[PDB]
């Protein structure tokens, strides 16, 4: 794998979203891992619905919480709506894909990346966006304003981000909070600490979408 | 105190 990696450059990532007073970071967090192996495997990028998960995922709690591999079970399962037809509401409601006809797009599964294992979640990365998760709650993650954090934070982690890259000294991470937190709505996160949880828990639980 | 959201 190549020292740089960067999605972005790629055309394989949307937009920053934001995810505003609702819990969904979960949904936002998978639904960049469908858009990106979209792109990979067919040329198109499109943007996916992030409020169909949140009302459509039973494991999860909508608001207040949820599962990024949930979500994106649900997915191969069944399927994902443009994000237009299904636009954010930042509010649970009822699960509306039936009204709204067709999937836009589905998946052939879901796998998990080995945990605590920095080199294996960096494989991932070279191949796709992953979904991520990492402890978010300390103000000093909350005040990142850009550079490469490297905390401090403890490893409680608590919200589901999406990996689209990395570099020698870095994982490059898309938030869903506005393009204004951070480097436009992303934050480099020191890697290479030698540390098996990662900085603020980064390498937890991470997941990614297999389309075929 | 913090964990999943």
């Amino acid at each position: 794998i190549p020292e740089y990696v960067d999605w972005r450059q790629k055309g394989a990532v949307t937009p920053v979203k934001n995810q505003g007073s609702c819990g969904s970071c979960w949904a936002f967090s998978a639904v960049v891992t469908i858009e990106g192996i979209i792109k990979i495997r067919t040329g198109n990028l499109n943007q996916y619905s992030e409020q169909e998960l949140l009302d459509c995922d039973r494991r999860s709690y909508g608001c207040n919480g949820g599962y990024p591999w949930s979500a994106l079970q649900l997915v191969a399962q069944y399927g994902i709506h443009y994000r237009n037809t299904y636009p954010y509401e930042g509010v649970q409601r009822y699960c509306r894909s039936r009204e709204k006809g067709p999937y836009a797009a589905k998946t052939d599964g879901v796998r998990q990346v080995q945990p605590y294992n920095q080199g294996a979640l960096l494989y991932s990365i070279a191949n796709q966006p992953v979904s991520v998760v990492l402890q978010a709650a300390g103000k000093d993650f909350q005040l990142y304003r850009g550079g490469i954090f490297v905390g401090p934070c403890g490893n409680k982690v608590d919200h589901a981000v999406a990996a689209v890259g990395y570099g020698p000294n870095y994982i490059l991470i898309k938030n869903s909070w506005g393009t204004g937190w951070g480097e436009n709505g992303y934050i480099r996160i020191k890697r290479g600490t030698g540390n098996s949880y990662g900085v603020c828990g980064l390498y937890t639980s991470s997941f990614y979408p297999v389309k075929n | 105190q913090v964990v999943a959201a």
